[PDB]
RNA sequence: GCAGUCAAGCGUUCAUAGCGACAUUGCUUUUUGAUUCUUCGAUGUCGGCUCUUCCUAUCAUACCGAAGCAGAAUUCGGUAA
RNA sequence: AGAACUGGCGAUGCGGGAUGAACCGAACGUAGAGUUAAGGUGCCGGAAUACACGCUCAUCAGACACCACAAAAGGUGUUAGUUCAUCUAGACAGCCGGACGGUGGCCAUGGAAGUCGGAAUCCGCUAAGGAGUGUGUAACAACUCACCGGCCGAAUGAACUA
């Protein structure tokens, strides 16, 4: 067709109002959001709704998210939780598949043998449905 | 020196902003050197035209806010290859000799400024038939 | 028999050049440094000797 | 040569009947411990005045907290230092959040771009600026643009295990 | 964690690989390697070549045959690069190597089996963009090897026998993803969600 | 100082298309098509519209920067190629020995041929690549021209013909004989 | 023994095509010395002959560049044992 | 080769420096356990392919003292820095508008109108103009610069250093 074509790798950008994810330290698995940028790899974030302190860090232990919201730069921590929950972003993060696996593997950890042998036999009682289901079709 | 030359330009600018009650901001885009020069001899009667850097023009007019405060509105029209034909003759005469005579179209009149007043130059060419419809219909 | 135009056309490819005092390469006449490593991208250059 | 601290250090030449109440001298010093902050104090006071460790005394030794340690700040650094062939001066700038890490970054830079160690290097002055456009370098101005954005490609998954089961990706 | 580990060298580096291979063999973890022909090495083809040439000449001056056997096959490059990362005159070093076999490409009894990757040793992660690397099969043939065309020939054969298997399998799962979701919304399943499943 | 972001813009004219995927460029237009590989750069594009494209690099060195500028030229070349075509003019030279020139096919190989270069016995052979076309001049003397869409193959086959007609064991300052490029332009814009 | 740097000056005019003063930085162990660490209850202490190998600071052959290279003839240089 | 102070080898193992009489550490009954040295932690090999800021790509990379070697002088390879200069009164660089008239300035001639060549460097309106830095016609017509001004809007060169 007459319309030119380009595929561009849609990358997660860095910006104010970008939500992140912290991987190491006291904030493992927590969420935060940038307020400002410093260099290629250093930042000024905050996690007030989560309780992570406004600080600096490398972008090495931090992984960026597909999520983002609108936010003025340099806005002190009060503004953050404000603009944060104003967007209801944890829930968006919650509705994400990403968050859902974390809560899965965690529950898998916190299990008990009686819950494991509960799971085990349950899969079978489930799985027997699938065969007589998945042979006719 | 070089800045004094920019200053040499500013003097004639302010000289004619004040020495002349009116000035026709005319578009010197496309005006040839033989065309700008033939603008003088016909304007040698009253009007004097002054060219330079628009940046120097606005930066000249930007400095005349203490007195001549109404000159603030010259800056939005200092645009493109346009310049002032400082003059004192009536409207339709210099307007015609600027735009009609010795025109290669070609310079028009971007703006006619006098006494803190702005004209679009459209009704300036109104010869007649505009007051008759207003005086008769009223 | 052979004309200056073609000659100057040949000069651009065969004479209008420059050379290093060390790397001895046939270089652009406007160049400033040699395009060879062994000499070290040096700056000692000259014009090729215009014939006769 | 650590995670640093900024100390304010006050000392004076030892008093006598001749001069009670000498003239104190304050300096804003960078190091790991208050010990060294006394050392480099005497190291400099020598060069500036007719004193030593022994004719002198510390009157106070305090650590400085940073006034605004989340305010990202464009820090401008005049510097002096020494090379294999002599003495040099500089003015160099960083955008960062504290005077401290702004230096902890410096010495590492200097220790790679000109191969200097803490012993060769002197720090002279450190300043916040009030207004942008007072900057003079470019890699700093690279970050001062309105509505700035940029990516961080080639995300890498430093594995926990050794083996894997997937040629990984890097989309980020 | 496995009895046997098949490893593809495609995209790998020789050095970073054999290290993490060696310390696995001395621990008993049986290894085996494939697509050795498609390893990568830093530096351009020329340096990684010459460094072979300088080694190529290095030879027992007075009888070349007892001197350094300069194997050229990418298999026995990675092997040598592995052996040199081992105390290989001991028996510990010997049984370590009966624990290992290296091949070019992927012969029958290993092709229908899984093979893996080693994130510590990847061009695409460990090695920066914008630096020249070097394939080995370009090189082994540039120094005596022959069979680069053969492997590319015998390889493209199975890959057809592979794509059959994959898409044959692919739709077979979309079948599953259908007949499973009818049970996904079952009280049996709602419990599993309560337990992390 | 590790430029965080630098970009260059390309124009695509009307009646033209361009198709990118995995940095494998295709370029199509009135002359025909052009295809390219550029996997040897780690860079990004973007179609902002069917009429303009940006190329940029994010957080890269200096030698990774220059490769932004050149890639601008290539697609600028390929675009102009399949639209305007490319056209490279030569001129024979001889002060004594008139060069003979022909074009010949060995199974359609389309070999260029040369004889009598300084009256030598040796016949020379340069092949004619794909995408290039040849025309000897008639309005003008000994101005054989090559033209096509791939400036690479063209100026290559041109220079292949320049270095092959080079002098041996003499002072070239005198012996200016050979087959030299004179002018190089397009098929369009006259 | 061998190779560099600078450039006063030769090279008709021009420092550097080839040359290169006044100096200066170095290399090699094929020169001679210096020292004496081994060996004086022990190394068969000149040269030639035959025979293999190795280095390059290449004399010829192959590919090339520059010239005070018109051709021929030569000179400087490069890859190369 | 020979002197001074001190410490060591000889007379002394041990860990490390791959190897090594003198270096670093440390001096010892036989055993066990714990911690550390100096050195080190990709594999050989016990120990972090640990973290982090930066520099480096070498068609001959470099990789820890005693130590098994290198210099002069150079490099628009690359980075950082210094010193000076142009430019918001609009610069550079890139593009764009006039490239006028006294005026085709004087000689040279079949023709040379600012450009084969010889000789003058002046004046007007001028934001400006070289009596022209340059293209093309037989010669006009037909353009880009000097100089100046419309465009984005602020970077750019020179000598230096490590």
């Amino acid at each position: 067709s007459t319309d030119s074509i380009v595929k561009a790798s849609n990358w997660r950008l860095v910006e104010v109002g970008r939500v992140v994810l912290i991987k190491k330290g006291q904030s493992a698995g927590k969420l935060a959001a940038i307020v400002e940028i410093i260099d290629q790899k250093k930042v000024l974030i905050d996690g007030p709704k989560a309780g992570v302190p406004r600080q600096a860090i490398n972008l090495g232990q931090v992984v960026l998210t597909p999520l983002t919201f609108a936010l003025p730069r340099g806005a002190r921590t009060a503004t953050v939780s404000k603009k944060w929950a104003a967007a209801a972003v944890c829930e968006k993060w919650a509705a994400s598949s990403w968050a859902k696996k974390i809560a899965q593997r965690e529950r898998r950890a916190a299990l008990t043998d009686f819950e494991r042998f509960q799971v085990m036999v349950l899969r079978k009682q489930k799985r027997y449905t699938v065969k007589k289901a998945l042979a006719k079709a | 020196g070089i800045r004094e030359k920019k200053a040499e330009y500013f003097a004639k600018l302010r000289e004619y902003l004040e020495e002349y009650k009116s000035l026709f901001v005319v578009g010197v885009d496309n005006v040839s050197s033989q065309q700008m020069h033939e603008v003088r001899k016909e304007l040698r009667g009253r009007a004097v035209v002054l060219m330079g850097k628009n940046t120097m023009v606005r930066r000249a007019i930007r400095g005349f806010l203490s007195d001549l405060p109404d000159f603030e509105k010259l800056l939005p029209f200092v645009k493109g290859n346009v310049g002032f034909v400082f003059t004192n003759e009536p409207l339709t005469e210099i307007k015609n000799v600027i735009v009609s005579n010795r025109v290669a179209a070609g310079l028009t009149v971007v703006q006619v400024y006098d006494n803190g007043q702005v004209f679009p130059s459209s009704i300036l060419d109104i010869t007649d038939e505009e007051l008759v419809s207003h005086f008769v219909s009223a | 028999i052979i004309e200056p135009s073609l000659k100057a056309l040949a000069s651009k490819y065969n004479c209008d050049k420059s050379v290093c005092r060390k790397c001895y390469a046939r270089l652009p006449p406007r160049a400033t440094n040699c395009r060879k490593r062994k000499c070290g991208h040096t700056n000692q250059l000259r014009p090729k000797k215009k014939l006769k | 040569m650590a995670h640093f601290k900024e100390y304010q250090v006050i000392g004076r030449r030892l008093p006598t009947e001749s001069v009670p109440e000498p003239k104190l001298f304050r300096m804003r010093i960078f190091a790991s411990n208050e010990v060294i902050a006394k050392s480099r104090y005497w190291y400099f006071l020598q060069k500036l005045h007719k004193v030593k460790k022994a004719s002198g005394e510390i009157v106070s030794i305090n650590q400085i907290n940073e006034a605004h340690p989340t305010k990202v700040k464009n820090f401008g650094v005049w510097v002096r230092y020494d090379s294999r062939s002599g003495t040099h001066n500089m003015y160099k700038e960083i955008r960062d959040v504290s005077r401290v890490a702004a230096v902890e970054t410096l010495y590492q830079d200097m220790a790679a771009r000109h191969r200097a160690r803490f012993r060769s290097i002197h720090i002279l002055k450190v300043a916040e600026i009030e207004k942008t456009a007072d900057v003079k370098r470019q890699y700093v101005k690279q970050f001062l643009t309105k509505d700035l954005k940029f990516p961080l490609p080639h995300r890498v998954q430093k594995s926990t295990k050794t083996f894997s089961y997937k040629r990984p990706s890097t989309f980020y | 964690v496995e009895p046997v580990v098949v490893i593809d060298g495609k995209g790998h580096l020789v050095g970073r690989l054999a290290s993490v291979v060696a310390k696995q063999l001395l621990n008993g973890q049986k290894i085996v390697v494939v697509r050795a022909e498609e390893l990568n090495i830093s530096g351009e083809f020329f340096r990684n070549k010459l460094k072979y040439h300088d080694f190529l000449r290095k030879a027992t001056a007075f009888n070349k045959t007892r001197g350094p056997f300069h194997f050229r096959a990418p298999s026995r490059i990675f092997y040598k690069a592995l052996r040199g990362m081992v105390s290989h005159k001991t028996a510990r070093g010997k049984a370590a190597l009966e624990r290992l076999k290296v091949f070019e490409g992927i012969p029958p009894p290993y092709d229908k089996k899984k093979r893996v990757v080693v994130p510590q040793a990847l061009r695409v992660l460990r090695l920066k963009p914008g630096r020249k690397y070097t394939t080995l099969g370009k090189l082994s043939t540039s120094v005596g090897w022959k069979y680069e065309d053969v492997v590319a020939k015998l390889e493209a054969k199975r890959k057809v026998s592979s794509a059959e298997y994959y898409a044959k399998k692919r739709a077979f799962t979309k079948k599953v993803a259908s007949a499973n979701a009818t049970a996904a919304e079952s009280d049996v399943a709602k419990q599993l969600a309560a337990l992390g499943y | 100082m590790k430029y965080i972001q630098t970009e260059q813009q390309i124009e695509v004219p009307e009646g033209v298309t361009v198709s990118i995927k995995s940095r494998i460029v295709k370029v199509v237009g009135p002359r025909g098509t052009l295809t390219k590989n550029l996997k040897h750069i780690d860079v990004t594009f973007t179609k902002v519209n069917n009429q303009l494209i940006k190329v940029a690099v994010h957080n890269g060195g200096r030698k990774h920067v220059a490769a932004l500028r050149t890639v601008k030229s290539l697609v600028d070349n390929m675009i102009t190629g399949v639209t305007k075509g490319y056209k490279y003019k030569m001129r024979y030279v001889y002060a004594h020995f008139p060069i003979n020139v022909n074009i010949v096919e060995k199974d359609g190989a389309k070999f260029i041929e040369v004889r009598n270069f300084l009256g030598d016995k040796k016949i020379r052979n340069v092949p004619v690549r794909d995408g290039v076309t040849i025309e000897f001049s008639t309005n003008v003397k000994d101005e054989i021209v090559l033209s096509g869409n791939s400036v690479e193959d063209v100026s290559q086959n041109a220079a292949d013909l320049q270095q092959i007609c080079r002098v041996r064991n003499k002072d070239i300052r005198k012996f200016l004989d050979g087959i030299y490029v004179s002018h190089k332009g397009f098929i369009t814009e006259d």
